[PDB]
């Protein structure tokens, strides 16, 4: 008998400790389980749902027929969830595109909160994954005038740049949130900084600094650590964080936590690349010939000429010039090397 | 006794009291601990009007992780019991987003009793300052009985299992609902 | 044209709008006066899913003095519309008082919509100051949905003559109901 | 056809004014209001009411009652009101007695709600003015814990003081504020007082000042007029004035004007008083003879005496009696003709 036992908690979605409790209870009852699953498996079945879902419903029918779709994802076997498949997703994300082309929102809603059972499980994430758009349409449910929506399909985003099994995550993410900004004429993290305005629900507030946080963690490369933190800092958001740090919340005080820590480290973490640099390259002829081999015929020529440009404004003659340069160092270096360097106000 | 015997199915936010409101009923002793449920089911037996009832229990996880789990419970229930605490306005705030939608997706036209638990907390000292640092404040009378003709429940009463204070009423009115 | 015709009566506090509303959706010019009804009956036209369907509309003095004279209009009612200002928390407070238990009184089962009339109102900056020196605020829709549940009307909908917005849909809803 | 019409227009409880619009209408219009009218003649009959009322319910049984019973006697033809007649209202008296040795009151006050009901008219009124407990049953109910049956006796208690028909009327009232009040170990203006304290709803703090008008207003005696003024003002309604008078409440600005413009005529008038009697008696010889007249072998003597005996507290030696008595003097008379002179700290 226990055999079906172990079919059923693996069919109900629990982790080992979850499972624990239900290991411990006697034999007898065990039995009983055993038997309400097996009679258990109160609606219409996968298939079913999957046609009303095709037969082109609108207004209170849709959402009548999601918000049951709805509760199955979210109550059922895991296994029932299988049938639902790819399929019942690539006409959930259907609808959604469709909606979007009338830009109710209750319907937009509805559908993440089946994506977000969906996703619920491992099977789930897996073929959202292999979704054309998925990604892509979770990032177009980020609205701050529709707060609700757009905090679970923040979560849902969070626990994606986590994942390590498929890699680099946080990038298919970014990549999603990058592409709508220029579908727009719009910059990338304007939704986030415009969710962590105030008078927006501090659940919003919390769930936008999870996901910046989320982006950022679990990067392997330094390089894009400091490279999106000073794109959002370079947009105020250090600013937007000071009446944050005042809010009496669990949750939105370990974002702060992990986000201001992330920053130490990492701009630590620079500093002493830049030690080494100091050491490698002594002098102009070190200098000359990176530029040469790794400026010159790239796409980060116009801006590194740019910037030596402006470095040559001053007459070569005045006589000051030494005073000069060793203030526009200690900018440049705060520039590049301070958490908060690209705030348009330090 | 060929006694009559219901189903009294009970659900809801995860530590808003659930279980000792049934223990509470039962043994008669309030657990100081807090082991929270998977799948429990008890037997009561309660007055109504010259009868003699037994009153089938069935505890339920009210943990989100629980959620493929719980319709294992619900077959062929008579009468649920759903429950938030009063110190809890997000245990309040479930009802109509999560625990209305499940009891009538899995039990359709099984009457419900919208149940304030924690009672005792409303005029706690400890609660209110912390309720007021997130912008609230404990649970009213008036929106529990708001909500409940909302979700057109049979009813709403409200309790304190620490104090015992309207339990016995609790079980009396989900006894004569499940008739 | 042996169309269907039904009787809608409606009532509430004196000055909330009651008039107003039947007027507009009829000759469609929103009077500057005020003038009290005692007892007056109009004959309108409304659609509903393919359907011309007469509609006799029974107006009433919203007055305490005039109680007496009240039953005289109810005799044989397809479904109510009762009103009270969005603007007046007191007019609303008079939905169970007074409104309530009198149409149950006389019209039992006869279906009841309940409707917030000035929505224009709600906004409207004199109001507001005004209601502040009572120690009070502008009714919530929030507020007036759960009213409705309250007294298990039919629907809540919201509306303003003076700006016409949300009336169309006030008498379709109550043509849908004394069906 | 336009008697019934009169009729109809009898039996609705309007004055000449509310009637003028109904006068106004074609004959036909007349003629369906006589005929519905004339049907409408939407529940049990007076008889089954008064059956129900003895039969003894209790609990939501007697509030279901009342609650239909209420509606009847607000809602229809005076006529109806006139069957229900003495009978009814002595039933309703009755459950209300009952209740009172439970000291519900959703129940109290449902009876007071249909007594309002009740004596909405010239019939009424009357039938309730011959009853025995009536007026003092009314007086029991101004509970300031139970604060909306307070207000709805209070007004009912205030129409009654202002009726000129049976004489004395305010008296008829005050006398059953007195009783109580002697039944209790309690001040008769105890619970007007209780009522207009801070934090109690406006509501009921306008129809306590509104009753304590009513008992003043009508009174033909100005000594009755300063005596109960005095009362209150020795109870400190002074002091419990002051913080009302800030309240922006159409209401209760009336009342305090009525309240406020009362204090200065009838003590004017007081003051004028002072100067016939100063003219009267100008010398002891007067003083004496009045006394010996006026208060020797009355009621009043035990106070009169107690009041001389303090006057004559000080030494005949002592070297600035008259500059003494000049002071006891304007103290007196303040105590005496002011209008918040009786108050403990002026
Ligand atoms: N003040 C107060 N605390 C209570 C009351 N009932 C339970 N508690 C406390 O609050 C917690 C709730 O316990 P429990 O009854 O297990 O709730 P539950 O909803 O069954 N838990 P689960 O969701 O995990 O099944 C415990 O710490 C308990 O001691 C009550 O009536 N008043
Ligand atoms: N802002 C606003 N004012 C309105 C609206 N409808 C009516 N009013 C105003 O408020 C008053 C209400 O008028 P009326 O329609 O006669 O109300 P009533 O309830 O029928 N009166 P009665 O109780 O005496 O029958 C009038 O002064 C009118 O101009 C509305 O939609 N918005
Ligand atoms: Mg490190
Ligand atoms: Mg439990
Ligand atoms: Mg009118
Ligand atoms: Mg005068």
């Amino acid at each position: 008998v226990l055999v079906l036992f172990e079919q059923m908690l693996v069919d109900m979605n629990l982790n080992e400790e979850k499972q624990q409790p239900l290991r411990e209870k006697d034999i007898v009852i065990k039995r009983e389980m055993v038997s309400q699953y097996l009679h258990t498996s109160s609606s219409r079945s996968a298939m079913m749902y999957i046609q009303e879902l095709r037969s082109g419903l609108r207004d209170m029918h849709l959402l009548s027929c999601l918000e049951s779709l709805r509760v199955s994802l979210n109550n059922n076997p895991v296994s029932w969830v299988q049938t639902f498949g790819a399929e019942g997703l690539a006409s959930l994300l259907d609808i959604l595109k469709r909606l979007h082309d009338e830009k109710d929102s209750r319907n937009q809603h509805e559908i993440i909160r089946c994506l977000k059972a969906f996703m619920n499980n491992k099977f789930g994430i897996k073929t959202m994954l292999e979704t054309e758009e998925g990604i892509l349409l979770l990032v177009r449910a980020m609205d701050p005038a529709v707060p609700n929506m757009m905090i679970d399909a923040a979560k849902l985003l969070s626990a994606l740049c986590i994942l390590p099994q498929p890699e680099d995550m946080n990038e298919r993410v970014l990549e999603a949130m990058t592409e709508r900004a220029e579908m727009d004429e719009v910059e990338r993290f304007q939704p986030l900084l415009d969710g962590l305005k105030s008078g927006t629900s501090i659940a919003l507030k919390v769930g936008c600094l999870q996901l910046i946080n989320a982006l950022i963690t679990p990067a392997e490369e330094l390089d894009f650590r400091v490279h999106i933190r000073s794109e959002l800092m370079r947009l105020g958001l250090h600013q937007v964080l000071q009446e944050l740090r005042e809010i009496e919340n669990e949750d939105m005080k370990v974002q702060l936590c992990v986000f201001d820590e992330q920053g130490d480290e990492d701009f630590f973490d620079l500093k002493g690349r830049l030690d080494d640099i100091r050491m490698e390259m002594d002098d102009f002829g070190e200098v000359f010939q990176i530029i040469l081999n790794t400026v010159k015929d790239s796409k980060a020529e116009p801006h590194f000429l740019s910037i030596l440009q402006h470095l040559l404004l001053v007459r070569n003659d005045y006589e000051a010039r030494p005073q000069y340069y060793k203030l526009i160092e200690e900018c440049v270096s705060q520039i590049v090397l301070h958490k908060n360097g690209t705030d348009p106000d330090f | 006794m060929a006694a009559i015997r219901k189903k009294l199915v009970i659900v809801g936010d995860g530590a808003c009291g659930k279980t000792c409101l049934l223990i509470v009923n039962s043994k008669d002793q309030f657990p100081e601990v807090y082991v929270p449920t998977v799948f429990e089911n008890y037997i009561a037996d309660i007055e109504v009007d010259g009868k003699q009832v037994e009153l089938a229990l069935w505890d339920t996880a009210g943990q989100e992780d629980y959620d493929r789990l719980r319709p294992l419970s619900y077959p062929d229930t008579d009468v649920i019991l759903m429950c938030f605490s009063i110190d809890s306005p997000d245990s309040l705030e479930n009802i109509p987003e999560k625990w209305t939608p499940e009891v009538k997706h899995f039990c359709p036209n099984v009457p419900i009793i919208l149940v304030g638990n924690k009672k005792d907390l409303r005029q706690d000292e400890h609660t209110r300052r912390e309720l007021a640092k997130m912008k609230q404040e404990p649970v009213r009378s008036e929106e529990g009985r708001d909500m409940a003709n909302r979700i057109s429940a049979f009813g709403y009463l409200e309790c304190s299992a620490k104090t015992k204070e309207g339990v016995r009423e609790v079980f009396e009115m989900a006894t004569r609902a499940g008739l």
